[PDB]
């Protein structure tokens, strides 16, 4: 089906759809640091004297984990808290037939949570029975439980983050009432308000299509835009497969915790893997070396552990990066790159809070209904060549008009849409036409 | 050491009934227990070994169990030959050490 | 099977060296499964471990009696031996030679089996 | 050589050349796996035993190393796949005068493959002898002898991509034809089509040069295009460090596995480097020992391979993200960001294929042939202050003009061209001159 | 303290303030080296010999540390030599009331070094005794002495840059000149000069205010542009924490030596940490065993360092090619990007040279002292319907005016500011008014 | 260079211990370069291996024989001697004491070079 | 063990002729091999070391070869003096043996 | 505290084996915090170390008498002993028995601390 | 071997003086030195170990120095009991050696 070409033809779009289309980038993972001479000896003095031979392999260890479990905290802060002042949507919907209680928050719901980042909380769900929820049940949501609940999961701690998901979501509300009331001016200086009907005409002047356009289809605009987003929420219950990229990271945080303390049942090379054998069981003098198999095998375990979630937490750190550019060039104005904020031409973007991660809604314009005119580049009138200013000359078959590119808007060939340069005798495929002039009719009375 | 004090000294078992002898380390043998049967004057015989599995040749009647820190040896059926000292011993350390024995007359 | 017998003197002077041997027949002493144990029955059936010798030659002794004693094997004959020194009057015991199973070895170490079976015992006194 | 400023000369240039540059970016590697017990333990029943005591690690590196094979497919597909339908250009080349000759397919070859893609496939090579070659012998292009073939070369195994060469190249040939046949539509929407010329003309507005300059020198900017792509193959092929970024990925690599290797013949404080002389002339339980020794040395070289490719996979998939970020900007659109799509104002780019890499050529307006003259922020004509709507008022010596920045085409100043604010007392250097009527001389009449 | 959200009134900004922003981005880190044999085995033969049993870490290790210094050479040459030819400003400052002496270099200081730069290189500052400073001394500035140099600090080496802190601030005075002389001319072609009012006009042109606004406040203007910079100097000599990201980067990599010395003192389980003591105090044949572990010990330490090494210059890496997107995109051009130079609307950079990183100076447009107008979406008039050309219309309480969406420029609404399309009876919100028409007082003589 | 120098009885009853020593002159048996085996050469030229020595004192021996016998060396005479017991009528033989190289070692074990020399050879008769 | 064959038992050469032996191993035993000469009734002497490196003090007449598994010694020149018994041996495994021995008689 | 005690021929023909012994009490030659030296001085009042033996019964000779000289202990009995052959007369001098204490011990070796203390000496003549 | 030299052979010092002993190694031996003192046919007592470290029960007038290479002992009060001959010895090597004695002669 290839694109037929010829050299005097041009295909113009006579109607558009407005779509919607769903992006989701993660943020940050799950704050775990891991004690090493807890993960290494528990509670065994003989073990902690023979690992402080070693020098600061533990030491260099926790400071990997803690700056790993600190950039989680960067991360969220640099893509969510770009808002300097928490606006608040109007209690009244009358935005023009636009329909946002989609993505509002719901007063109806415990929780300021938007009816479909409800569904994005009930659908990333973690591990069963995995790490993360078992320290939850040791720690019994008390912070002096930390030292004990940890010496129970051989040192694996978590720590909790300095922004709630409650904190994240009212964040994402403030950006939300802040482009609904003001468009791009919350982004750049102070919030000046706007109707959104105008707002959205500016949008489409944005993307070179004339701002009559939308005031005169705006009801139809209306009904496209509330449709496509109704379909989100079809699309991401129907497809359980849409949050793969945010599973990702929960599930690889969790092999790899899984892995480290499966780690603890291996020999290396030992009489046991049990620590309290090895010194219960065995003559004092004979017990260093099977020690010393045993802490080379762990402290070898712990730095596989610790190199991999090295190159992981930069993995995230990449996309969360991505997340904050996207956040202040798709939502807090309108991008000028190409597929940057989602595929068509895009008017305007939507954030939604996500656990770990943030889903982007975006509001994209699409030509449709092509249809072919035979065109020109010029114009021949008086011996002088006419270009047009904006636009393209087409002909319907025995008229010549000029129109704008993006949509079917036939116009009379007249002087205040087009100028003057140059003569017929240079441009190749110009073509003999009328060009109207307002000021003759004037002088015809 | 780990001290293995075996609580009968002596035990009293009418013929065809049951007798029950239990043993205590001081620390976790885990299931490195074994019972050994020694008969007036005569060598001991290796009854249980782990914690309770019976070693070959030895009657289903005897029966050992625990771990970690109580067991319990339980012979089921007393014949008349069952008349003996029986010794616990644990191999979890080094420095194997033995219980007390306990002398299981036979009324 | 195996079969295990001691010999030595009956009757040993006090602040002399008891010389026990126990001759195996029917297993090697350098079998790798083994180690070869020496314990003391008193008349009050007290049993007290003396030591064992591995196969290889590696001996741990009661520190009970550790500055006394010593334990070796020869290969030749296929016996281990038992020296005590410093008698007194309270090493009066029977003497058991056993053989004992090796457990799970790795890095130069080994875990402890049962001991099966047990030699005929031999009576020592310490009398003038 | 410093730039005189003075504050009333403007230096505007009356000419240009359209240039074309080359860009080269990596976007995969060859998809190579390594079986952890193959490599340290060959055919070796006692070896593969003694490994098992150390748990995991084996299962840990055979992830780490599908994992990275398992993102050049990604790179590949986030790259080329953008197209969604397989357009075709027309068997006609009446574009205009140009010439795409040497960057579409040419049928006269046994492949579908260009001839700039045919220098860059013959200019590219792996290593001479090495595994990536010697491993195709092996496998004679069975996948039977997969098991057999990783055998011989100490578990080291190559796997086939999901997009063949010939693939990919068609990829490149619907992004080439949708180019060059709807300009900006088939990225947004469907394939609008446009004749060429007319969408050059549109790129040319685009970077803020008026489009009638095209159509009066559209033979010679055509002739400029067509030299500029004919010295992209003299330089490729005269210059062979032009491939120096994609010869960096295949000479890493290769280096890599050679080393890996060659740890084989390490001892690593063993008695012996190889495994069946440990085996064969010593005692039995004497082994142990020694294939410990061997199976530590060799368990640490692959986890410093694993390593190294992993940190070596994260940079190339960021390359991979970036020259998808210049697919969807560079040749789906035109880009306003200065350096990104060539230096130059951005004209349009055309993506060839290159071995686990790709080529923009990146066409480019560069402004030529300067001329300063004087000019003035404001015009006093009837006490008011006249601004120009579009360019710089210029005077050659006498008159003053209003031409456009970027190129020198100098028109009567007119009140169609200037628009009036304030008054002439308030301007800094403002000069005092006429402004055209357009309506008087019909009232004169 | 929300935003009042109505359908008919929009906030247009009366005012705006010039404000300037500092960025600070990491470009490159210390050149060091480290030897591996000279690490592990200090001037010792019995180590060297064991050492080699071990194949080729040493030289997998000395390549990998190697390649992290090229790279930080590259880095350094892709951010700051983007400047082809060394431009110079003119020596008389007749800007405008434009005051750059802040950024511009000082005859009178004893280097080409501005103002801020001073502030800049006498405020970040390395370790006190720290290994980076300890070299300089044996070192002595002779090259000769590297090698008994380096045998003091365990083989620990500094190489010198390509290019030094003068040529580095050599380029950004090249990068300063042409912006301040030519604007975007210079990044894309020739440098074409320009007078700078007439230069800062097309960057309010660009943001999207017209440029009379410019010239009739230029003195305005100025005056704020002065004490912005001026700011600058206070800010960062009064907040010591504003070159903390450069710092980090110093710190870390002086804490990464730190304890890579320190692990020589680890005894790693055999006898005695000093190699020394092994070899003259124990028995020839007993002294290999003792050797092995420290060499295990060390070489580990070192292949622990190497890998934080290369995870930590990928980090850098990405800094670096965000601060040549960035010298591109803001230095050399005028970004649409929102938050991508600075907040607010982007009219300019100046790159500021700092140790191993570089400053931004952005300056933005922010709007100030907004107004609440009623506003409609379009104006009745012959039962036609007028739009705006650009712009919207506002109402001050009686009558209607057409305005520039960024600043209050209230203009009679007239056919020339306005085009008509449809008629009343579809658009919402549709308005009553006059529209001006200049031909009618022509006609009316 | 070296001379090695084989002394023992005989005559031997079945069912007594051999007793044979080696004496080794030029070089000291604690060299850490050579090995100390013995080898009996029956009448039908058939040469059989019985064990070795390492200078160490690590001894390695032919399974055919490993229950009866042991292999020891002194450094105070520098000699290497070797007990077989459980004497029969097959173990009529001639016994050569011989220097062998040892080859390359590495964490406790050693590859083996060639026997050389062998010592004059001692013939014993097991004999009532 | 690796059982160690020499092919022909018995070899009758006449003087100043040539001399061919050869052993065979039951797995491959690579260079380490060693060929002895035992005169009638003195110990045996060292001929060739290694594969085929001819010891000190040997003529140059006694060579060598082999690889793994085959192994052959040839006499260039038999003199009236090498009538004896050859035997190889190898020292690959632990636990090393030798050959049945060649006796090389001369016509 | 310890005692040590030298015992031994005070007359040794040449060409014979010397045998000294020295019987420790107050301390287990087993305790592994020391090692048991031997050291002969002569009438030039020059010491001459002869040997030492660890606790465990590693060995560690002068080189200048290494091929002559054997040092070995016995745990029953707690002492440890000489063996020097091939004596001539240049081996006439007073030998000391010491008691010397180890200092660090890792992965099987140690370093040496001083002596403290000497046994008595014994003063052995080598002549016919 | 790290051979030690005693500087002055025989040292002849009045009652209630200072003596002074040298002690050279022939390479660092460290802090690990000794000095013993042999009474005329008396075993040798240990006076000082490490470098400095005087040994428990030995008078506060013997005092040692030095490091490295060169080691002196010093008799602060010559009591008339402290005539005897003094032996610096290493430690720090395996091979302990001795130095040739000073015999320390009151006037």
């Amino acid at each position: 089906n290839c694109v037929a070409y010829s050299n005097n033809s041009i295909a113009i779009p006579t109607n558009f759809t407005i779509s919607v289309t769903t992006e989701i980038l993660p943020v940050s993972m799950t704050k775990t640091s891991v004690d090493c001479t807890m993960y290494i000896c528990g509670d065994s003095t003989e073990c902690s004297n023979l690992l402080l031979q070693y020098g600061s392999f533990c030491t260099q260890l926790n400071r990997a984990l803690t700056g790993i479990a600190v950039e989680q905290d960067k991360n969220t802060q640099e893509v969510f808290a770009q808002v300097k002042q928490i606006y608040c949507t109007p209690p009244i919907k009358d935005f023009g037939g636009f329909n946002f209680s989609q993505i509002l928050p719901d007063p109806s719901k415990p929780s300021k949570r938007s009816p479909i980042e409800d569904l994005l909380f009930n659908k990333v769900t973690l591990a069963d029975a995995g790490f993360i929820k078992q320290y939850g049940d040791c720690l019994g949501d008390i912070a002096a439980r930390d030292l004990i609940c940890a010496q129970k999961f051989n040192g694996l701690t978590v720590l909790p983050p300095l922004l709630t998901d409650e904190m994240i979501a009212q964040y994402t509300s403030a950006l939300l009432a802040g482009t609904i009331t003001s468009g791009w001016t919350f982004g750049a200086g102070p919030a000046l308000q706007i109707p959104f009907p105008m707002q959205m005409a500016y949008r489409f002047n944005g993307i070179g299509v004339t701002q009559n356009v939308l005031y005169e289809n705006q009801k139809l605009i209306a009904n496209q835009f509330n449709s496509a987003i109704g379909k989100i929420q079809d699309s991401l219950s129907s497809t359980p497969s849409a949050l793969g990229k945010l599973q990702d990271v929960v599930n690889q945080n969790a092999e790899a915790l899984n892995t480290l303390v499966k780690q603890l049942s291996s020999n290396f090379g030992a009489i046991s893997s049990v620590l309290n054998d090895i010194l219960s069981r065995l003559d004092p003098p004979e017990a260093e070396v099977q020690i010393d198999r045993l802490i080379t095998g762990r402290l070898q375990s712990l730095q596989t552990y610790v190199t991999q979630q090295l190159i992981r937490a930069a993995e995230i750190r990449a996309s969360a990066n991505l997340a904050a550019t996207k956040m202040s060039e798709c939502v807090l104005g309108q991008s000028k790159r190409v597929d940057f904020c989602g595929k068509g031409y895009h008017l305007m973007s939507f954030p939604q809070s996500a656990p770990h991660g943030v889903v982007f809604l975006h509001v994209t314009y699409v030509p449709a209904q092509e249809k072919n005119f035979t065109t020109a580049p010029a114009i021949c009138h008086d011996g002088k060549a006419h270009f047009p200013r904006e636009g393209v000359f087409v002909s319907n078959g025995t008229h010549w008009f000029v129109t704008q590119r993006n949509f079917y808007e036939p116009q009379i060939i007249t002087t205040d849409n087009t100028f003057v340069s140059g003569n017929c005798d240079v441009v190749i495929g110009i073509v003999n036409n009328t060009v109207y002039d307002p000021l003759q009719p004037e002088l015809d009375s | 050491e780990i001290i293995m004090t075996q609580s009968p000294a002596t035990l009293s078992v009418s013929p065809g009934g049951r007798a029950t002898l239990s043993c205590r380390a001081s620390q976790s043998v885990s299931n490195n227990l074994a019972w050994y049967q020694q008969k007036p004057g005569q060598t001991p015989r290796l009854l249980i070994h782990g914690a309770s599995t019976r070693a070959t040749g030895i009657p289903a009647r005897f029966s050992g169990s625990g771990s970690g820190t109580e067991f319990t040896l339980t012979i089921s059926s007393l014949q008349s030959e069952d008349f003996a000292v029986y010794y616990c011993h644990q191999y979890h350390n080094w420095l194997l050490t033995f219980g007390g024995g306990t002398k299981v007359e036979i009324k | 099977q195996v079969q295990l017998q001691e010999s030595g003197p009956g009757l040993v002077k006090p602040s002399q060296t008891l010389s026990l041997t126990c001759t195996v027949s029917g297993d090697s002493i350098s079998n790798s499964s083994y180690y070869w144990s020496w314990i003391r029955q008193y008349p009050s059936r007290r049993l007290e471990w003396i030591g064992y010798i591995y196969y290889n030659g590696r001996t741990y002794y009661n520190p009970s009696l550790n500055s006394r004693l010593s334990i070796s094997l020869d290969t030749s004959k296929n016996h281990f031996s038992l020296k005590l020194s410093s008698l007194t009057a309270a090493d009066t015991a029977l003497y058991y030679c056993a053989r004992g199973f090796l457990g799970y070895c790795a890095g130069g170490s080994c875990f402890l089996n049962w001991l099966d079976p047990w030699g005929q015992g031999t009576l020592v006194t310490v009398s003038s």
